[PDB]
């Protein structure tokens, strides 16, 4: 297994099911609205 | 979309030189506290129904002209 | 390897003890406190001469010193054709000494474990994770089919399950067939995925004092004491070395040549 | 050593080169200037990877560095199963090159000499006096049948005849059957009475640049130039090492296992 695998759980001619497992670094921020 | 519940910590927001203090929560005045970002480590596992060929592309960019009345 | 057919009527050959003593080397590993208590700069030469009285050629017996069990356990390098480790007993280190024995009384086929990129599992009972270094703090987080964690969060190392802290050597055994996220101090520790192939015949461990506490098998139902695990009560280190010298033939009889074809990089002291 | 009877129709076995590389090891000896010119902190690693492409498993090839021929000549220890010594050619050090090649390309049986107490003589052509150390200065006073010096005075060491001065290694060959009084700087160099048993088939010497000047036999009438004494032209050391790696098959082909049993326990690498 891996921290960033790309597994296949089903596949057809035009479509497939991809199981993505990934580690992420979510960097978010706040926005303040000021009305005076 | 990651959803977060909230638990107020020891620091208390208050307006100095004003009659408001000892109030718990997080105001909208300066939530970032001068930080360029808040960083949280996550991991996600999901199963997505995707076209078999890894060459298709859903549109990503946009040209937005909404709220013309506004 | 080929079949070997032998007749039960074949005559015994003469004693080969003298020939093997003449054509082999002996390595003795002792703690530094032994040298401290002995307090003599020529004791190596004296023991060499006594071994010569026993039969070993001058210079075939090599004396190696280690600070303690914990320090010795960091990638021990056994050189001679026959290795004897005088291991001091401590009631607080019963596991550690056992671990050391489990590392030097058995052959191990090891490969690297780059845990930052892969999640690892133990396929069978022979598979273990041997971690060695100055400080080995190993935390484990068993994962599920979606690789997320059971009773643990892959991201938060705090919630991980603690299996080792501040260790020079640790043998980790987790439940087989389950993928685990591993958090180890890679700066001061190297962890290897290892399979035990079998006993290592050229290494004997003499426990100086204490009782029988060694358990070189992770299985709780077995605590087998092989002939290579000796135990002697002691009060002076000179007596310990004298009994090692006098019964050297008995000690070597309990040992055999390594017989394994290796692929690793370790020096040896051979004649 | 029993007679071996063989039939001239026995089928050839397959190539043992692959298994030999998997079960043997190669020590490559180079001068300091080689690493100085290469100017890389991982040239050993890339050379090992290239050797692996050539067949040798990782950790099998060892790289040993020596300051120069003179320094390397002081008791050289050869560890690996196969040894290749890259010896740079200096037109002013032909005899030193020959002495080093004689020492490491041949097998010697040596015993200590007490030049202070007893006189010494060389029994036959295979008998020499090899003196090595930080600085070897050897003077010789041949004696007559009445143990009186010839052209020299036993009491006065100034009248002695100088055969070595400040050498780090020198092979002294005096007239056989004559007893000599030896004046040697025993405080800085040791002289040993040695006999040449035969060739060391696991040591090849590659002479980098120059001409064929090596002479590993004291006989004036022979300059063998055996198959284990190669010579190459060079301008850059990287090309030299690439040539060594690419043709390691031929180099090992020119060498055979040592095959000599040693009564001395020394440090070696053996996989
Ligand atoms: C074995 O021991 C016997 C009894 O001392 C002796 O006669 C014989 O020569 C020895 N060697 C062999 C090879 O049998
Ligand atoms: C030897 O080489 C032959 C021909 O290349 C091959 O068929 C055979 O398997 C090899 N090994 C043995 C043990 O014959
Ligand atoms: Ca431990
Ligand atoms: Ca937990
Ligand atoms: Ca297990
Ligand atoms: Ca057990
Ligand atoms: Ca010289
Ligand atoms: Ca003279
Ligand atoms: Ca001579
Ligand atoms: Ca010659």
């Amino acid at each position: 297994a891996q921290a960033n695998e790309d597994i296949v759980v089903s596949k057809t001619s035009l479509w497939k099911e991809m199981q993505y497992n990934r580690d992420i670094t979510i960097r978010f921020k706040f926005a303040s609205s000021i009305v005076k | 979309r990651f959803r977060f519940r909230l638990t107020v910590e020891e620091p208390s927001f208050s307006i100095t030189r004003t009659r408001v203090s000892r109030l718990y929560g997080l105001p909208a005045a300066n939530p970032n506290n001068g930080k360029e970002y808040y960083e949280v480590a996550g991991r996600f596992s999901l199963i997505s129904l995707v076209p078999s060929n890894d060459d298709y592309q859903t549109p990503i960019t946009n040209s937005v002209t909404v709220r013309q009345d506004l | 390897n080929l079949p070997i057919t032998g007749s039960m009527d074949t005559a015994y050959a003469n004693s080969t003890q003298e020939e093997t003593f003449l054509t082999s080397t002996l390595c003795l590993y002792y703690p530094t406190e032994a040298a401290t208590e002995i307090n003599d700069n020529s004791w190596k030469d004296t023991l060499s001469q006594l071994f010569l009285t026993k039969g070993w050629p001058t210079g075939s017996v090599y004396f190696k010193e280690y600070t303690d069990i914990a320090s010795f356990s960091v990638d021990p390098q056994l050189y001679c054709d026959y290795n004897v480790v005088l291991m001091k007993y401590d009631a607080t280190l019963q596991l550690d000494m056992s671990e050391l024995a489990d590392l030097i009384l058995n052959e191990w086929l090891c490969n690297p474990m780059d845990i930052t990129l892969y999640y690892y599992q133990q396929t069978d009972e022979a598979n273990k994770w041997i971690s060695m270094g100055s400080s080995c703090t190993i935390k484990v987080c068993p994962l599920n089919t979606q690789t997320l964690g059971i009773g643990c969060l892959t991201t938060d190392t705090a919630t991980f399950e603690e299996v080792a802290t501040a260790e020079k050597l640790v043998i980790t055994d987790v439940v087989d067939g389950v993928n685990h996220k591993l958090d180890v101090t890679t700066a001061t520790c190297t962890i290897r995925n290892c399979k035990k192939l079998g006993p290592r015949e050229n290494v004997a461990v003499i426990q100086v004092g204490g009782s029988d506490v060694l358990d070189i098998t992770a299985d709780p139902t077995t605590a087998p004491q092989t002939e290579r695990m000796m135990r002697i009560n002691w009060k002076k280190w000179w007596q310990v070395f004298y009994t090692v010298v006098d019964y050297v033939n008995q000690i070597i009889q309990a040992m055999s040549k390594r017989s394994r074809s290796l692929n690793s990089a370790a020096f040896y002291y051979r004649i």
